[PDB]
């Protein structure tokens, strides 16, 4: 094998093994006979080519010889199939899983990296070990809310049936339409109305695989339901369906929190985890004459990008006429092709001028001529309109040379093009590798026609990982394979799905920002580059007042009234209704009046004291004042106006919807707030470039969808009809009753429905028969939510090779457009900071400063000494073993709410009472330490603190059961075993830096939450007043609606997860004849707004998913790094701080937190392991952390934090961890000891001190 | 004023917005059980159009201007209309017949047709006007 081309070979090879592979297929071979034979013909052939190449070899292998093994296999089971002695649909098939594994083959050689590597598995050693803390760290709170789920909710199997209905006969035509959950009770949840009975189907004899498998009903369901939730995917329909059962502050506390703490901070902290990865990486590779004179001048560059913006208008103004006007030689196409003989003209005279050989050699030149060669092809009649329109529809690439800015940051933010180009690769490579298995796998199963074939299975895959309806999948293929299979099959999906939204989506963020940020050589050497009545007013306006006094003084009093005024107005407005209008109820008017009066008031008091314009401090200077008159002005109209008549799209509506930006004044009263718009804001650049680059993809995508999908979407909504000329009279159509329900129909039985008329139509929600419509259709693509929907409807009614193009867009559009805003925002958040220019090392040791300042000393008393009794109990207490004991058995006593404790039932009674017994051990093991430190030392730890409480709480509890024993003795019993689990994050070192990030990047993200919150409130009052009285359709239901301000907070926070939003949105758009108008108010009519739904919505959405929910990502991936830590060789471990802080208490027996200075000498002699100072072979560095710790005072006892410090500064390289200002500074200060020690003469710390002294 | 069990006193059982005259006149044993099959038929139809409707629990909130009642008065005149394709004379309000078809869109509910056999991408079950066509002759009575 000495030749070099044999290996090219064996690589394609391997990449047409895998496509053999997934082209043997039952299916495959019904619709095509010969195939079933070519790929014998494949395999035969490779399956030689390789075993020769091993035997060769012979006179990482390991993989080869198992994957020619597989190939033998496979090819045998094949000859054996084609004999008709093993059938076709059996599961021998599965012998071919292996086999697209082979696939790693074609990119093997390809990991040979510049460095050794060792390197590589260090980086994958940390980066693994923070995988397995975030992962368990997840687990834990999965499990955590699947025994709240279990406990606050149950089965729901509670349907509304009609009146007489007997058990075993439920069917189709028993449940309402839509099917609707209820309550047994009488006052919770909800209750259907006379005619229909609340009835548990379950007990009428119906299968759990009929009903569905999302619940709470055991604690395994529970987490199954919890974990599909954690997703933001059917969530809301869950959260109805439980609210509908059940009381609503359950569903609301355990639906919203789930949302807020699982879905947002845990997922994101895997994305931090990648950020990380990315940044060792980083760090661990840097520790090493009449025609060619014109044809250059400007106005000709010009000329063509004013044609080839033409060219995109004109083709993509080719919208949808009807039936009766269209031509293969339109004239567009006309245009089309003088367009292409100007551009091919172009390129042949730029070849000409330039020559071949220098036209070529530019990569832009080389996109032009690939494009005049694809339109050049595109004009042919038969590929007209075709998939070569691509090409022509690419031209506008060419416009992105008319802005140099725009040019600059798509370079940057792509920055070098292999970085992303192996990420989507090897995307690309593992999504056929998964899909191709999938198939092997479902290939045979029956009644699955989601991996019949392998285009089925990449359909399937990808819908995996877009999220949307992955559940649905997953559900699908459990049904199709027996309960045996079950299980490992939903533990196969959700491994995938885990694997692809928590590391590869992850892995998108991470390369975008990576690419966003500088490299450490340009940072350090860019760091290295530089270094009367008006009295009165005055008086009144800047008059203002621990932190409670810099709280009362943060703003001034008037500002403070305002505050106040401003907050009452917005809980008065958020009593309006179009029922209760401000105008015509007086108690909702009162807030009005104070607003306007109290504000004019302000704003004169302000004005008289600082003009208007032309001053440093005047009232109208920012946007903010500019702001503030204007909410002004709108309200002082609204209340002198009042009108008792506001038709809908008047000029009165428009003054009543701004009139709900009053909220927006909370963000210019109040400091922070301020800041955080300021901080949002100085991104806006990127954020704009961004957007253009998302426009230019949708702009694309909607030329291509116009010239291909116009009009071909329609279609006759009988599906028995296939011609527009049989699309008339009328058919009975299927209402839609469940969608949950898999209950099938029997032979005798007719499926609810009703006549209806014929009609040929497109979808009420996308179509492409105008630009418009297909850029709306492609920015709700772009969120993925119902792009499943668009997908099938374009392979079905226009045909499968259009799959292609749904299938790049939602890659170039969501994968990598909409990962853009994640990448521009964190890195704005970071330079707004301050922490962009500094190098992985300087953050690495802005971390460790801020971990070391927030340390303090382990304040455990000393194991006593004169009683055996204390001395004993004491030992035993502290040892590891006791620790992990008591530990897994606050893990197992959380067990016992695997099922509901409910009075009805009698498992609860055993349950219940083992837990006691649970109780009584935690007591005894509290008791003993209460014996081992004293109550003294006990209450020392914070942590104690709450094992106290909680057990207090347990014993109260016991009593309260053996005594009284009724559902709230359970309730409370429930409640205590939740809150001892939760304590379990205080045994696990990473599971409690873990928690310790998510909740200070709650209380750090409190601002930003509160304007969210405001721009919600804002968004919600204009929906009541515009869309408050609108017609029920799609998704505009009972629990979805605007009549209320939280029927609209509720509606916008599920919008937020964007959960069928477009269908809301559409519902919003409804207009006559679908609804009746009126002409004289808005809220006697039952119309939408087409244009005012449009504009709120999708602004709705992309600020707060795009933009705003993003900022939660950066804040988590800050205060990560800044908790989470593992053992390095530069730096202070948490070992090593422990282990210090051990030392601390051994070598200072009082608690004063300081140590005397000659004591300071036998804290380090006496200080062990990786901070070790021997003396017998290093004396110079004792004597000189020594002697600084006698100067840093004038013999002053230091203090823990400075013995602390000192180590910090002698563990690390200062010259790669300090900025100039500090390593200056420190590099002074050390010298001097030096010296002065020298002068008086008449392991990480041991290996930086020789690094510091040879470098000297 | 002579439902059946001058043509112009006799209407229909079911269709009561049609007589035996209007019949005759666009559309005896022949014609007459003819008439009463088809008849039959559409109250078979319309039962079967208010047992789906009784099933929609949203029925007192879906809209703040329509009811039930109109929702059911107005479907069963476009389904009579669709089953006599005839023109009204006695009528002393008149009405495109057509124009029925919309009303029910416009005073019924949204019904989700179901999904399995095609996917209707959020269309309703009761839908009037095509892809770009012109909607609106024959005239019936206005029983709304
Ligand atoms: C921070 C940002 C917060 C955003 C909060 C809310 C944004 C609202 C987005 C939707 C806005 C839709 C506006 C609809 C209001 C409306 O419907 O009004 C129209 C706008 C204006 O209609 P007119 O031309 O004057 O009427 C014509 C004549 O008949 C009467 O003059
Ligand atoms: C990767 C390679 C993926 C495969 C590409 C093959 C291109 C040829 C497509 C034509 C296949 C013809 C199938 C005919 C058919 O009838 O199959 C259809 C399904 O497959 C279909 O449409 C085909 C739908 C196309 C899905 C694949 C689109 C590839 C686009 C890749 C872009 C994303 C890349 C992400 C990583 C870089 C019918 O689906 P239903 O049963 O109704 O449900
Ligand atoms: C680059 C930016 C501009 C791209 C070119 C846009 C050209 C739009 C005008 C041509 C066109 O598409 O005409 C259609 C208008 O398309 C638009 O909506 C233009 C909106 C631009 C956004 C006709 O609409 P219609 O008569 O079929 O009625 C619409 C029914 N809903
Ligand atoms: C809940 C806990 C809130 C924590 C607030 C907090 O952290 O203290 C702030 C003091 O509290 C405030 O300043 C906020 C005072 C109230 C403003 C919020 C009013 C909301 C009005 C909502 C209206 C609803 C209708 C100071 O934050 P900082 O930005 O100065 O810290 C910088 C960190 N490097
Ligand atoms: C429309 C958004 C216009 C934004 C204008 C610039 C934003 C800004 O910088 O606000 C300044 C003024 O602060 C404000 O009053 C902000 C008022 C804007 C409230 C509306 C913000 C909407 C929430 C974010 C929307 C995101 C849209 C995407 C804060 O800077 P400062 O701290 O220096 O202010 C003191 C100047 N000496
Ligand atoms: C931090 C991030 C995570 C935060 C998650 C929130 C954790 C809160 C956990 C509180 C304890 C929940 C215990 C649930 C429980 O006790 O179960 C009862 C849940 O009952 C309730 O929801 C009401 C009492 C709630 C617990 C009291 C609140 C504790 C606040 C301190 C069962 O009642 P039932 O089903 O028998 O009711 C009648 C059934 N037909
Ligand atoms: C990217 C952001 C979203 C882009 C979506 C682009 C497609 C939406 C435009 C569809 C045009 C065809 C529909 C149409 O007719 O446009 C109407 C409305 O088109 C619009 O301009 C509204 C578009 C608002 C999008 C706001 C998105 C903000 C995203 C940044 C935050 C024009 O109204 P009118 O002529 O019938 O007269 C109304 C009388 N009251
Ligand atoms: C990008 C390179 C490195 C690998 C990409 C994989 C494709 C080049 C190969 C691998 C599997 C092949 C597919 C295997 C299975 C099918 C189904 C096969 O038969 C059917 O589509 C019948 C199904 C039906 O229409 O009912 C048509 C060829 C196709 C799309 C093949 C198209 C080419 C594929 C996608
Ligand atoms: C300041 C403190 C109390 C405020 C008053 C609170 C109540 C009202 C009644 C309000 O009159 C109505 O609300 C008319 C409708 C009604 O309540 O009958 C006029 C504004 C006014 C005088 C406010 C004006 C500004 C005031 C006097
Ligand atoms: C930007 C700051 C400095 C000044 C803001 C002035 C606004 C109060 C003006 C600009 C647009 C005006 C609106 C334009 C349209 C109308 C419709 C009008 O009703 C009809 O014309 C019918 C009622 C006033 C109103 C809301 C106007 C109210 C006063 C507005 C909001
Ligand atoms: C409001 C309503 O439909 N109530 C029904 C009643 O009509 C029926 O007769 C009875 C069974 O006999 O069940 C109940
Ligand atoms: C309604 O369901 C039945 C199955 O009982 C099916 O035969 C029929 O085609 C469906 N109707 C439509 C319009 O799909």
């Amino acid at each position: 094998i000495n030749k070099p081309w044999v290996h090219s070979l064996l690589r394609i090879c391997a990449i047409i093994s895998v496509i053999s592979v997934c082209m043997n297929t039952p299916m495959t071979f019904e619709h095509y006979p010969p195939l079933q034979y070519v790929t014998f013909t494949l395999d035969t052939l490779l399956m030689f080519l390789y075993t020769a190449e091993m035997i060769a070899k012979m006179h990482w292998c390991v993989f080869d010889g198992f994957m020619v093994f597989c190939l033998w296999v496979s090819l045998v089971l094949q000859v054996f199939e084609i004999a008709d002695i093993v059938d076709q649909m059996s599961p021998w098939g599965m012998l071919r899983i292996p086999r697209p594994l082979i696939m790693i083959r074609a990119f093997r050689i390809y990991f040979r990296f510049e460095l050794p590597r060792t390197r590589i598995t260090n980086i994958l050693k940390r980066s693994g070990e923070q995988i397995w803390s975030v992962s368990i760290f997840l687990l834990f709170f999965l499990l955590l809310y699947g025994i709240l789920g279990v406990q606050m909710f149950g089965t729901f199997t509670y349907h509304c049936v009609v009146n007489d209905t007997k058990p075993g006969n439920v069917t189709w035509n028993s449940l309402a339409i839509p099917d609707t959950h209820c309550s047994p009770e009488l006052e919770e949840g909800y209750q259907c109305p006379p005619g229909f009975k609340c009835m548990d189907l379950e007990d009428l004899g119906l299968s759990r695989q009929e009903l569905g498998y999302s619940g709470f009903n055991e604690i395994g369901t529970s987490i199954f339901t919890v974990y599909e939730a954690a997703s933001q995917e059917g969530w809301v329909f869950l959260m109805y369906r439980a609210i509908d059962s059940f009381p609503r502050w359950r569903s609301y506390f355990y639906f919203i929190t789930l949302i807020f703490f699982l879905a947002w901070l845990v997922k994101n902290v895997f994305i931090a985890v990648i950020i990380e990865t990315f940044a060792e990486i980083r760090v661990q590779f840097q520790q090493m004459a009449c025609l060619q004179k014109m044809m250059r001048s400007s106005v000709f560059h010009m000329f063509i990008l004013s044609m080839v913006t033409v060219d995109v208008i004109v083709a993509a103004s080719n919208y949808y006429k009807g039936e009766n006007f269209r031509r293969q030689y339109d004239e567009f196409y006309l245009a089309e092709v003088a367009f292409t003989v100007l551009f091919d003209l172009e390129a042949l005279l730029k070849i000409w001028c330039l020559g071949f050989t220098g036209y070529i050699s530019s990569s832009l030149h080389k996109f032009e001529l690939l494009l005049v060669i694809g339109t050049t092809l595109h004009v042919y009649p038969d590929l007209y309109h075709s998939q070569f329109t691509y090409f022509q529809v690419l031209r506008v690439v060419r416009l992105i040379k008319i802005s140099p800015a725009l040019e600059d940051f798509v370079y940057k933010i792509f920055g070098p093009g292999k970085k992303l180009g192996s990420l989507v690769v090897f995307t690309a490579s593992l999504l056929i590798v998964m899909s191709a298995i999938s198939l092997q796998m479902f290939c045979f199963v029956e009644e699955l026609d989601r991996f019949t074939t392998f285009p089925r299975a990449f359909m399937s895959m990808f819908q995996i990982l877009t999220q949307e309806g992955w559940v649905d999948v997953m559900d699908q293929t459990l049904n199709a394979v027996g309960h045996m299979w079950a299980p490992v099959v939903a533990i196969y999906f959700i491994l995938y799905h885990l694997f692809a939204t928590l590391i590869l989506l992850s892995l998108f963020v991470a390369v975008i920002l990576d690419n966003l940020e500088l490299d450490e050589d340009l940072k350090k050497l860019k760091q290295l580059k530089q270094s009367r009545f008006r009295n009165f007013c005055r008086v009144v306006v800047r008059a203002r007042f621990h932190q409670l006094y810099d709280l009362l003084g943060l703003v001034t009093y008037l500002d403070w009234v305002m505050i106040i005024v401003t907050i009452c107005s917005c809980i008065s407005m958020m009593f309006e209704s179009p029922f209760r209008r401000v105008m015509h109820a007086p108690t909702l008017q009162i807030a009005e009046y104070v607003f306007v009066i109290f504000m004019s008031i302000e704003l004169n008091l302000k004005i008289m004291a600082d003009g208007l314009f032309f001053t440093p401090t005047a009232v109208i200077r920012d946007f903010g004042g500019v702001m503030d008159i204007f909410i002004y002005l709108v309200s002082l109209i609204f209340l002198c106006w009042m009108p008792q008549n506001v038709p809908a799209e008047s000029g009165a509506q428009l003054l009543m919807v701004l009139r709900c930006l009053r909220p927006l004044r909370i963000f210019k009263l109040v400091p922070q707030m301020r800041k955080v718009v300021r901080e949002l804001f100085s991104g806006f650049k990127e954020i704009f470039l961004v957007s253009i680059l998302l426009l230019t993809l949708m702009l694309v995508f909607a030329s291509f969808g116009v010239q291909l999908f116009a009009g071909k979407l329609a279609k006759c909504n009988d599906p028995n009809i296939i011609r527009r000329e049989d699309c008339n009279g009328i058919f009975r159509i299927n209402v839609s009753v469940s969608k949950n329900l898999n209950l099938k129909l029997r032979p005798g039985e007719k499926k609810p429905g009703f006549w209806v008329p014929r009609v040929w139509a497109n979808p009420r929600n996308f179509n492409f028969d105008n630009v418009g419509n297909a850029m709306l259709a492609l920015f709700e693509v772009l969120s993925l939510k119902g792009w499943v929907e668009v997908r099938d409807v374009i392979i079905h009614r226009v045909g499968p090779i259009h799959g292609i193009y749904i299938h790049v867009f939602v890659f170039l559009g969501c994968m990598i457009g909409l990962t853009l805003f994640v990448g521009v925002v964190i890195a704005n958040f970071n330079e707004n900071k301050g922490t962009a220019l500094l190098t992985v090392d300087q953050r690495r040791w802005e971390d460790l400063k801020s971990r070391l300042k927030i340390a303090q000393p382990l304040h455990l008393p000393p194991r006593p000494d004169n009683d055996g009794f204390r001395a004993k109990m004491y030992d035993i207490t502290q040892h590891p073993f006791f620790k992990r004991t008591i530990a897994l058995l606050v893990l197992a006593q959380s067990v016992l709410l695997s099922v509901k404790w409910d009075v009805e039932d009698p498992v609860t009674v055993p349950l219940a009472t083992m837990s006691v017994v649970f109780t009584f051990i935690f007591v005894l093991e509290v008791t003993m330490k209460i014996i081992a430190m004293s109550p003294a030392g006990f209450w020392q730890s914070r942590r104690n603190r709450y094992d106290l409480l909680v057990t207090s709480l347990g014993v109260v509890w016991v009593v309260l059961h053996f005594a009284l024993l009724n559902a709230y003795t359970y309730m409370m019993g429930a409640c205590v075993i939740v809150f001892r689990f939760f304590s379990i994050c205080g045994k696990h070192v990473t599971l409690k830096m873990l928690l310790l990030t998510v909740v200070v990047s709650m209380y750090k993200s409190f601002f930003i939450i509160v304007g969210m919150f405001l721009l919600l409130l804002c968004y919600a009052f204009a929906g009541v007043v515009l869309f408050g009285t609108v017609k029920y359709g799609e998704n505009i239901n009972r629990h979805a609606n605007f009549s209320s301000a939280g029927k609209a907070i509720t509606v916008l926070f599920r919008i937020v997860t964007g959960e069928d939003w477009n269908k809301i949105m559409h519902d919003c758009m409804v207009q006559p004849p679908f609804c009746t108008p009126d002409e004289f108010t808005y809220w006697a009519t039952d119309c939408g707004n087409y244009a005012g739904a449009l504009m709120y919505f999708c602004s709705f959405y992309v600020i707060i998913a795009y933009i705003m929910l993003n900022l939660l990502v950066a804040i988590i991936v800050e205060n990560f790094s800044l908790f989470y830590s593992t053992e390095e060789d530069q730096l202070l471990s948490y070992n090593d701080l422990r282990h210090f802080q051990i030392i601390w208490n051994m070598v200072d027996d009082k608690r004063e937190g300081v140590i005397p200075t000659f004591r300071v000498k036998f804290l380090l002699r006496l200080l062990r392991g990786r901070l070790e100072v021997d003396l017998d072979k290093d004396k110079l560095l004792f004597k000189h952390m020594c002697y600084e710790m006698e100067r840093l005072h004038n013999g002053g006892d230091v203090t823990f934090h400075d013995v602390l410090s000192m180590l910090s500064y002698r563990s690390v390289d200062i010259r790669k961890s300090l900025q100039l200002e500090e390593l200056l500074a420190r590099e002074q200060l050390e010298y001097t000891i030096e010296e002065e020690v020298a002068k008086q003469t008449i392991q990480s710390c041991s290996i930086i001190h020789s690094l510091r002294e040879s470098q000297q | 004023c002579y439902p059946q069990g001058n043509l112009s006193d006799f209407y229909l059982s079911f269709c009561n917005s049609y007589t035996l005259w209007e019949l005759f006149s666009g559309l005896c044993r022949q014609c007459v059980e003819a008439y009463q099959d088809y008849d039959h038929h559409a109250q078979e139809k319309y039962e079967e159009f208010e047992s789906v409707l009784h099933k929609y629990l949203q029925s007192e909130e879906y809209s703040v201007k329509s009811c039930p009642e109109d929702c059911k008065i107005v479907y069963k005149a476009w389904l009579c209309s669709q089953y006599f394709e005839v023109t009204q004379f006695n009528c002393r309000k008149t009405i495109p017949c057509k124009q029925y078809c919309l009303e029910v869109q416009t005073r019924c509910p949204f019904i989700l047709p179901d999904n399995d056999e095609v996917i209707y991408g959020g269309l309703s079950s009761f839908i009037c006007t095509g892809l770009y066509e012109t909607f609106l002759e024959p005239e019936c009575c206005d029983v709304r």
